[PDB]
């Protein structure tokens, strides 16, 4: 069963959902997110010191 | 050093295991075909056997043998006695353990054979043989001369590079051979050095460990 | 079977997106409305009832 | 006698579809026949790998 | 049956994701074996395409 | 460095105690515990010879 | 890949269970009513069970 | 028990063998199941 | 199955050499199709034989030195169970029904 | 030189036999390099 939903993107705080099949049982889905980072394509090309 | 390299397999045995399609009927073998491996190019393939090669009946080296187990006694011949083939007769390079490298040409089985006094032994095992070419000129038997290309043969020399098979300890394996008849008992004679157990229900459950 | 003052529960099939019948039970006629909705699967394993 | 056994279809339904995916080891017949009036059967010789609708 | 049913994340990396639709088999009577059928592999598939 | 293990004695993998032409076994029982190990190689490679 | 086979784990005139490993694709069925065979004779002394 | 293919023999270990190589003075079976009763 | 006299004998080939009825142990005996075979049993003027496929067969024995062979132009052709066209037969897989050569003389 | 083999000896005259035919105790290069420096 397809279901699309959208979160926001903030660590901590727990997001809630259900999905609602027409004639059963809803049923609950929980995602809290922790830690979310961003790591970039990072290409070294010198150094320098004293 | 080679004996470094071989000093794995004297701590294993050889042993018989199931051949469907034996000489006459579907036997208990000595020859027992495991896989058959051939991902190289130019005809090589790689069997692992039931048996073991390049050691002699008590766990030291000889060159060109095959160690083969026959009911619990293990015997031996030379090399150049087994035999194997595809579609062609094949040519075999050399042996290492339970392992076999051959030179095949594409079929769709393998029949590993060899002949004792009288008794013929064989096993064949319905594992597709194929062969491959190099670059862009389909052959099936490697030419005289040409080119040179970046292939991957199998390599002829037993060497330790990082891929292992797991060893374990065998079970019991019912013999026959041991229980025989008195006159009003059941005598189980185990063979000399080696112990045994004997499980019956002739009266009750019955569990006992003898010791020759 | 019937208690004295039970409920009995009782299982049924339809085609009916909307169905409505009038059910029998022994001598008197008690009417069964409701909403059915699609079932989950696509092909079944089983003809039909 | 002992025959073979194909590996297991992999069947994906749909609204009144039924797809499958069949990765034989050797040539193998897929025989299909609808159950009405009509069978339409299909005798057909698989050898390959092959998507089925 | 396709590429990629065997995926490790490097090439000594100890941990596969294989999906190659094993499925177990009985075994005749009177022989000690494990017969097995599987879908072929999707890398010698993939080398034939 | 790597201790391989046999008891409780955490020896050096490369020092075997005892050979597999003394003991028929316990060089087997040796490699029982010792299949999850890095030394594995080093382990048999000192523990067949004298 | 390689399809890596156990032992067949017998016991003559009991049940068994399933402990699984968690090997990647594993399989673990459990067939009874067996009567197997070594090359020294039958190995269990029952009919079934 | 019961060879599968019709004309056979079978021996003590399961081992199918042709009916004419029963009692025919050359063991075949393991611990000659041929051999016992001829 | 007859020795060189007319009596019986386990697995040996008789067989007439310009007159004088001669024998030989039937291991001693090879034939192939396209691969080798592999001979079961034989009874009288007739042979069992486990052979693959190909478009003729072939006999042969040898004598001390001198080598005896007989190829005919016949069909030979292996024939699957079911719905799966195998060439050699299987390691495992389902019970089925089939119609083979008995192995007795019966 | 060297073979093509992944795992092969070379011999005096360029045969290239498997690398555990080196000092074996058989005669196997025409004059036996292999079992010259044991
Ligand atoms: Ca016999
Ligand atoms: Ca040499």
């Amino acid at each position: 069963y397809e279901h699309a939903t959208t979160m926001p993107s903030q660590a901590g705080i727990s997001y809630n959902t259900i999905v609602n099949r027409a004639g059963y049982a809803p049923l609950p889905i929980s995602i809290t997110p922790t830690k979310i980072k961003l790591i970039p394509t990072v290409n070294l090309e010198y150094v320098t010191c004293h | 050093s080679t004996e470094e390299l071989f000093n794995e397999y004297k701590l294993t045995r050889p042993y018989m295991a199931r051949c469907i399609r034996c000489a006459v009927g579907s036997c208990h073998s000595p020859i027992a075909i495991e896989a058959v491996k051939s991902d190289g190019h130019d005809g090589y393939v790689r069997l692992q056997t039931s048996s073991q090669y390049g050691l002699d009946s008590s766990g030291n080296l000889k060159g060109r043998t095959m160690r083969y187990d026959m009911h619990g006694t293990i015997k031996e011949i030379p090399l150049h006695q087994v035999s194997l083939y595809t579609s062609r007769p094949c040519h075999i390079v050399d042996g290492h353990g339970y392992f076999l490298l051959a030179r095949c040409p594409a079929g769709d089985s393998i029949t590993m054979e060899f002949k004792k006094d009288s008794v013929r032994h064989s096993c064949s095992v319905p594992y597709e043989v194929k062969f491959n070419p190099v670059g862009r000129e389909l052959y099936t038997h490697p030419p005289e001369h040409g080119v040179e290309q970046a292939c991957q043969v199998y390599a002829h020399d037993a060497q330790n590079r990082g891929a292992y098979v797991e060893m374990h300890l065998p079970g019991s394996e019912v013999d026959s051979s041991l229980v025989s008849l008195s006159g009003s008992s059941v005598t189980v004679t185990p063979p000399d050095g080696t112990s045994a157990l004997v499980e019956c229900e002739c009266g009750g459950t019955k569990i006992s460990e003898t010791i020759n | 079977e019937l208690t004295e003052q039970g409920s009995a529960t009782i299982h049924f099939s339809t085609a009916n997106i909307h169905p409505e019948f009038r059910l029998q039970i022994c001598t008197s006629y008690v009417t069964c409305k409701g909403d059915c909705h699609p079932p989950k699967d696509h092909i079944v394993t089983h003809p039909q009832y | 006698c002992t025959v073979p056994l194909a590996p297991e279809p992999m069947i994906t339904f749909g609204f009144r579809s039924v797809s499958l995916k069949l990765h034989p080891k050797n040539p193998t017949y897929l025989i299909t026949r609808q159950l009405a009036d009509e069978p339409h059967y299909t005798h057909e010789l698989i050898s390959e790998p092959a998507v089925r609708n | 049956g396709a590429f990629g049913d065997i995926q490790s994340r490097t090439v000594s990396s100890s941990d596969l994701y294989a999906n190659t639709n094993l499925v177990l088999q009985r075994p005749k009577a009177g022989a000690i074996h494990v017969p097995y059928t599987q879908a072929p592999s999707g890398f010698e598939q993939w080398k034939k395409d | 460095t790597t201790m391989c293990l046999l008891a409780n004695v955490t020896f050096p993998c490369a020092q075997p105690p005892i050979c597999y032409d003394r003991k028929p076994a316990e060089t087997l029982a040796m490699l029982s515990v010792n299949v999850d190990n890095p030394g594995y190689d080093e382990l048999l490679e000192a523990a067949v010879k004298c | 890949y390689k399809t890596g086979m156990d032992s067949p784990a017998i016991k003559c005139c009991g049940s068994q269970e399933c402990t699984p490993t968690y090997r990647p694709d594993e399989q673990c069925k459990v067939f009874t009513g067996v009567y197997p065979f070594m090359w020294g004779g039958a190995y269990c002394f029952c009919d079934t069970e | 028990n019961e060879c599968n293919i019709p004309g056979n023999f079978m021996c003590s270990n399961g081992r199918c063998i042709p009916g004419a190589w029963q009692c025919d003075g050359l063991p075949d079976c393991f611990d000659k199941s041929d051999e016992k009763e001829c």
